[PDB]
RNA sequence: AGACCUGAGUGUGGCAGGACUACCCGCCGAACUUAAGCAUAUUACUCAGCGGAGGAAAAGAAAACAACCGUGAUUCUCUCAGUGAGCGGCGAGCGAAGAGGGAACGAACUCGUUGCCGAAUCGGGUCUUACAAGGCCUUGAGUUGUGGCACAAAUAUCAU
């Protein structure tokens, strides 16, 4: 898939973010994650309590 | 960069965790008397069987098939008290194993069968 | 001749015991009908081949 | 004459296996006595001292198969007993369902049971 | 020899006779009186089981299809959801108390339904369902 | 020739006995029941000898487990 | 949703992205074994409306058949009797590659439960189906009652007997009307029903 | 110098094979015979062959029939019907279907999609009288979607 002739739609997902902001992507996407299945059954349970 | 210094790739030696030793496969109990009593089944009284009791001092006693010349001895020993040399063998034509036994010469074959009562 | 493996051992052996005759005691039973062994070899007339 | 079952199974393993020892020696020489005389009174003692080894073995085994089993039919954790001990039964009904499911069903469905049961009622 | 026959026609051609080769494919019915009877004693035996139910659910008069049959009234399981709709009663509740409920009908003529709309509302009248 | 002077040249055996089978087909050479195509997992049944599949079958023999557990599971039991 | 971009996608099998994706994909499967153990589905569009879930006990396998029609097995290339039967080549299996495909699947893995199969790719020489199985003695696959019903024994070989959708589709099956007259419920069950001698007591 | 992906290795926990085959399901599949010959045809979508289940199997909830005042899953039966159908060296022969009277039948359902949810799921534990239609700890699967709910420009959906 580097020899043949890739196609302009397929192509899309050879050029990627660069590593510059790719961190900072992953920055927001990391600190606004879910809840880990104990925060969230813990969360759910301050709803009862 | 693993080091590779052979044509073909063999595989990793990766860990090997042993067995588990599973408890048992059965609950039937055992004992010492049948490892000893299955063996050694009935002596023999023929005009040969007897012949060798006194001449010789062997003994004759048509022992299970499937036995071994090392556990005649051991199950003489573990049934009359006597000690065994020579175990031969032989499946007749019946099916039945044979054993002549010495005993020891210490041990009166013809103090055995009057104890055995042959 | 003198190669017979013991299981063919086993085998002919069966059948050196399966060769006696009806014992009489058993011609007395209440209602039996068996008066002969009519199973008997004889090693000449049929092989076992076994 | 023989062991009687009934007040046999009031001994012990080590005080059976004392038991049984006694009686394949006792069998062991009525073995004897069967190859060289007939002795009808000494012989005929076979069928009652060989089926008394059966009644030993039997209760032998009888016990070692329950404190096998009140060992093993535990709360254990990973109650995994050996397949001997295991209620045997045919393979298919050891595969097809057992009765906590097949009776199983899911949300959806649980709940038109309730809105809409099956009614008993009768026409008049 | 032949002569003002009608020719046979017979079909008997395909091996039907159980012969020795042949394993036969005839159906003899000589357990139908044997059926009858089993048939009649699961019937009269789910009758009482059933009970106080009635055995046989509600169906409504359907006509025949064909210019044959179309003067000819008939019961076709299940009444519509029109039917049940043009009565109060839901075809969810109506499937479980003995109405049989068939959502592929489609109540072409007014006349068919008036006639089943009807029929059920003397059902829902001759009805005591006592509850659980 | 080709009667009893060729029947003296009958010195081996083409067939010796089959450990599962238990019949005098096991073909030495190429090793197989002739009778029961033993070692092949699959006994050797063929619809055109009826007549030998019914010598075969089950109930032909002992039937040890099955005189048990067709008793246990019409007996409720399994 | 997400469906109907992956549905359209693969209505759209034959652009140039879409065969791009298969002309790779097909040289993979070609150095491949015939049956191969997948993780997840290659379409799991496809194969979740199959009646495939992403629970455990659910395991899905690319099989590769073998294209073009049968070619009927006579010694030599001889075909005796009748010349109806004098075409060696030219019979086509009546039984369509798919089922050949869940079929080759179920007598390697007898354990397993084959539910559906897929198309995957296919190339002038091989065709791969993707066989969606289940493992019936999973407890997932016992306590869930969307797909207890394959655990009953008898499902044990469904492919073997034409019980799979692609093996309901050589059976004629999938027409209901007039259109099978003949077909229902089976070629020999009608079979047997209009070639019956029935004879009733009272004649 | 680690995750993920794709694969391995054994450790555990299991399963498959084999038998049976009357019926049943799939594939394969003849020929003798009949046609007064015979190659289409018929035998026969039969026998044999391979495979696979069950106590029945299969089918089954309309991409159905009809053309009517309409019927309404499948199966089976009588019947339509040896057919004013039809196929057929239009020969020998072959040959159904709707409808109708019945049997049976409290018979219908659930995925995927769609929308609303988004791990409420699953599995390993553990706790409880085994309670796994539950509790409460679990990255261990799982977000490449487990599970929940709703059924239409018409309803009422949806939360306390
Ligand atoms: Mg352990
Ligand atoms: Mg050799
Ligand atoms: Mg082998
Ligand atoms: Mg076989
Ligand atoms: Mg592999
Ligand atoms: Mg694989
Ligand atoms: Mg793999
Ligand atoms: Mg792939
Ligand atoms: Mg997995
Ligand atoms: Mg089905
Ligand atoms: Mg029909
Ligand atoms: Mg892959
Ligand atoms: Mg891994
Ligand atoms: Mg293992
Ligand atoms: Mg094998
Ligand atoms: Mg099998
Ligand atoms: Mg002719
Ligand atoms: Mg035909
Ligand atoms: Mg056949
Ligand atoms: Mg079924
Ligand atoms: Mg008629
Ligand atoms: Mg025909
Ligand atoms: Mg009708
Ligand atoms: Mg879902």
């Amino acid at each position: 898939q580097r020899r043949l002739k890739v196609p302009p739609a397929l192509n899309q997902f050879t050029k990627v973010l660069d590593r510059a902001s790719r961190n900072e992507a992953l920055k927001l996407i990391k600190k606004y994650a879910p809840e880990t299945r104990k925060a969230r059954r813990e969360r759910l349970h301050k709803a009862a309590e | 960069r693993k080091s590779y210094t052979r044509p073909q790739f063999r595989r990793p030696h990766t860990y090997r965790k042993p067995a588990m030793a599973k408890p048992s496969n059965r609950v039937t109990v055992e004992s010492k008397d049948i490892a000893a009593f299955s063996v050694i089944r009935y002596p023999l009284t023929t005009d040969k069987a007897m012949k060798k009791i006194e001449e010789n001092n062997t003994l004759t006693f048509i022992v299970d098939s499937r036995a071994n010349k090392t556990e005649i001895k051991k199950a003489m020993r573990k049934l009359y008290q006597v000690k065994a040399v020579k175990v031969n063998t032989l499946i007749r034509p019946d099916g039945l194993k044979k054993a002549y036994i010495r005993l020891s010469a210490a041990h009166d074959a013809l103090d055995t069968a009057n104890k055995i009562g042959l | 001749g003198r190669f017979k493996p013991l299981a063919v051992k086993k085998k002919y052996a069966k059948k050196m015991n399966q060769n006696k005759p009806v014992p009489y005691w058993i011609r007395l039973r209440t209602g039996n009908r068996i008066k002969w062994n009519e199973k008997r070899r004889h090693w000449r007339r049929t092989k076992l081949n076994y | 004459h023989h062991m009687k079952i009934k007040d046999l199974r009031e001994k012990s393993k080590d005080d059976l296996l004392k038991t049984l020892t006694e009686y394949k020696k006792e069998l062991s020489q009525l073995r004897v006595v069967q190859q060289t005389g007939g002795a009808e009174t000494r012989l005929g003692r076979i069928r009652p001292i060989r089926k008394s080894i059966a009644r030993i073995l039997t209760v032998l085994n009888q016990n070692e198969r329950s404190n096998l089993k009140m060992f093993y039919a535990d709360r254990k954790l990973r109650c995994k007993t050996p397949k001997v001990l295991r209620a045997k039964l045919t393979h298919r009904r050891r595969l097809a369902l057992k009765e906590n499911e097949k009776n199983r069903k899911t949300s959806r469905q649980m709940r038109q049971a309730h809105k809409f049961p099956k009614r008993v009622y009768a026409v008049k | 020899p032949k002569g003002n026959n009608a020719i046979p026609h017979v079909h008997q051609k395909k091996h039907w006779n159980p012969c020795s080769s042949q394993k036969g494919n005839v159906k003899v019915f000589l357990n139908q009186p044997a059926q009858k009877h089993r048939r009649r004693r699961l019937r009269l035996l789910k009758a009482k089981k059933v009970f106080p139910r009635p055995l046989k659910a509600l169906r409504p008069q359907v006509n025949c299809p064909t210019v044959r049959h179309n003067m000819k009234r008939r019961l076709g399981r299940g009444f519509s959801p029109a039917e049940l709709k043009a009565a109060g009663l839901n075809p969810q509740y109506a499937a479980t108390i003995g109405i049989r409920v068939d959502s592929r009908r489609k109540n072409k003529s007014e006349e068919g339904m008036n006639v089943n709309v009807q029929r059920l509302k003397t059902y829902m009248s001759k009805l005591v369902l006592f509850p659980m | 020739t080709k009667g009893t002077t060729s029947m003296g040249q009958r010195h081996g055996r083409t067939h010796i006995l089959c450990r599962r089978c238990g019949r005098n087909s096991y073909h030495v050479q190429w090793e197989r029941c002739a009778a029961c195509a033993y070692p092949r997992a699959s006994r050797r049944r063929y619809n055109w000898s009826v007549k030998a599949i019914k010598r075969r079958r089950t109930g032909t023999g002992r039937c040890r487990y099955l005189k048990v557990v067709n008793r246990r599971i019409a007996n409720h039991f399994k | 949703g997400a469906f109907m971009y992956l549905n359209e996608l693969w209505k759209k099998k034959s652009s140039d992205v879409m065969r791009f994706i298969q002309r790779i994909r097909s040289w993979e499967f070609r150095h491949q074994h015939t049956v191969v153990r997948l993780r997840r589905p290659t379409r799991p569009e496809k194969a979740r409306m199959l009646g495939y879930k992403t629970k455990q006990g659910f395991c899905v396998f690319r099989v590769r058949v073998r294209r073009g029609g049968r070619k009927r097995p006579v010694h030599k290339g001889i075909t005796y009797g009748k010349p109806k039967t004098s075409g060696v080549l030219g019979m086509k299996l009546n039984k369509n590659n798919q089922a050949v495909a869940e079929q080759r699947l179920g007598k390697r893995f007898g354990n397993l439960r084959v539910l559906n199969s897929y198309w995957v790719n296919m190339d002038s020489t091989f065709k791969w189906y993707e066989v969606i199985a289940v493992d019936p003695m999973c407890k997932t696959i016992r306590r869930d009652p969307r797909i207890n019903w394959i655990v009953n024994s008898v499902h044990k070989h469904r492919e073997q007997r034409g019980l799979t959708s692609a093996g309901r589709k050589h059976r004629g099956l999938r027409h209901k009307g007039h259109k099978a007259s003949k077909l229902r419920p089976s070629y020999r069950a009608a079979w047997r029903r209009n070639n019956r001698i029935v004879f009733l007591r009272k004649r």
